[PDB]
Order: structure tokens, then sequence, then C-alpha cells
RNA sequence: AAUU
DNA sequence: TATAATCGAGCCGGGA
DNA sequence: CTCCCGGCAAATTGT
């Protein structure tokens, strides 16, 4: 199982009373706490492509394949849209109910934010690993040893 | 009784052994190529330190007598490559 | 197996 | 030189 | 005690 480091920006608007301020979030640290359950909408018109972690999510829009906009929902924020859906400015990605923290798997480098009327947008830089699983065969040789760190092109097997 | 010690290999056992003597009559050769030394004085000088010093005696091809003095130079001058080598 |  | 084969089939005295 | 090894007549012939 190769656990591949994936360092990207992506962004997430919440309420102002809601949120904790901080410079970054460990995994697990509680992002948010929402009095009623508030609906984070669409800042683009796309296609939606869903990238789901263990916990957590990533959520991409893109107009011909060009990303427009990288969105980010912690747990707490259930998607209500599908991959491949088609979105208009201002429909609800996901449902955001009570405490919203940082998924045990991925973390909160640094953290700008912009406030717009009664909510804050926050630009989120994130790193976090993804899993990806090869089956050895019984011919086959691992050459690389546990916890070793490789770029792209490295041999594994 | 004394084979029946030696537990059978696995698919995969059979394969990293076999694997492993092919690489390295492999890299016998390449010591050949860097230093110039016949292959199989290499490749005795190899397996005399494996088997221990338990047996060290002459080789017949071979055009040195073998012996402990000569195992040392030549495994001394093995040991005298760069790390790549 | 014989002979003494 | 290449499917795979993996553990066999007479009685007697004397000295350690 | 038990076991393990050493002994156990001569010459001759014959298929």
């Amino acid at each position: 199982r190769v656990e591949y480091v994936k360092k990207e920006r992506a962004g997430l608007r919440l309420p102002l009373a809601a949120w904790v301020e901080k410079e970054a979030y460990k995994p697990g640290e509680i992002l948010a706490e929402l009095p009623e359950p508030y609906l984070f909408r669409a800042e683009e018109e796309g296609v939606v492509e869903l990238k789901e972690l263990e916990e957590g999510a990533f959520l991409v829009l893109r107009r011909e394949d060009e990303p427009v906009a990288t969105y980010f929902l912690p747990v707490g924020m259930t998607p209500l849209v599908v991959h491949g859906e088609i979105v208009e400015k201002g429909q609800p990605l996901a449902e955001a109910k009570g405490l919203l923290r940082m998924p045990r798997q991925v973390r909160a480098a640094q953290v700008e934010a912009e406030e717009e009327g009664e909510t804050v947008y926050l630009t989120l830089f994130l790193e976090w690993t993804e899993p990806k699983d090869y089956r050895v065969q019984p011919h086959m040789n691992v050459v690389v040893p546990e916890g070793a760190r490789v770029e792209a092109g490295d041999k594994i097997v | 009784h004394e084979i029946g010690q030696v537990p059978l290999l696995t698919l995969e056992e059979e394969v990293e052994l076999a694997r492993k003597v092919e690489e390295g009559m492999e890299a016998i050769k390449k010591l050949s190529e860097i230093t110039g030394l016949d292959p199989d004085l290499i490749r005795e000088v190899v397996r005399a330190k494996i088997l221990g010093s338990a047996r060290v005696r002459h080789i017949p091809g071979l055009k040195e007598t073998l012996d402990p003095k000569t195992v040392e130079e030549i495994d001394q001058k093995l040991k005298s490559l760069p790390k790549e080598h």
C-alpha cells in the first residue's frame, strides 16, 4: 500500500460566528461549531468531480476540463451532490450539521481567511495522503523497504 | 534424517533463491570487468567466505594456490571498491 | 558329498 | 537441457 | 548381568 503525498489548496465558506480562528488545524481539531445546520453552496457553475477520503471529502467544479473551483468538506459535512453532477452558482453542495472537524487522516497547514457579509471563506493549504493497493504475485519481489520515500518513476516491485 | 532437517521451499522462496543466484552470478561477472580478476577466482573467493573457514583448498582450473593469504588479499581488494562497485 |  | 515431480527397504568363552 | 567378538581336527576327491 503506497500512501501518496498530495499538497493542494482548496476553499470553504462558513458563517462567521460559527468558525474557530486558527492558523492551522491538526487532524481531528474542531474547525467550527454550527448552532443550526448550514448549507455550503456553490460559488461557481460546473460539473462535479467528487473525491471522497476515508473521512472528509474534496469537491471540484470544472467547465471544459479546466477546474474552476476546489472545495474541501471536513467531517460533519455530508455531500448533497454525486460525481458528475451539474451545478449552478448558489446551489447547496453539502450540509454541515453540529461540530465539524478536520478528518483524522488530513491536515491544514496555513489558513488565509476573507470576510464577506456574515460569512468567512477559508483558503486552505492542505496536505494529505491517498492510499493505493498493489497485489504482489509470487514471481515478483518488492525492492523497497517499509517506510521508504519514493518519487514518480521509482520502482516498488 | 539429515535431509529432513532442511524444509522444502515455497514457490516464493524457490524464486527468491533462484533469483538471488542469477543476480549473484551477474555480480561476479561485473566484478570481473571492474577489477580485471578471473571470474572463477572471484567466485571461489566469494564462495570461500560464505562457507566459512571450514573449507579452504586449492581449486584446479585456478592458476593461484587458494589459501587464506590470497583470499584475504583478494577479498580486501574487492572491499577496496567504491560504494557503487 | 565322498575316502581314511 | 524446462509440465511436475521433494525421507529406503549355532553353541561357547571371555572381556568392557 | 548383557552383549559383542573370537574360536570351533587333518589330508583327499568330486560336478
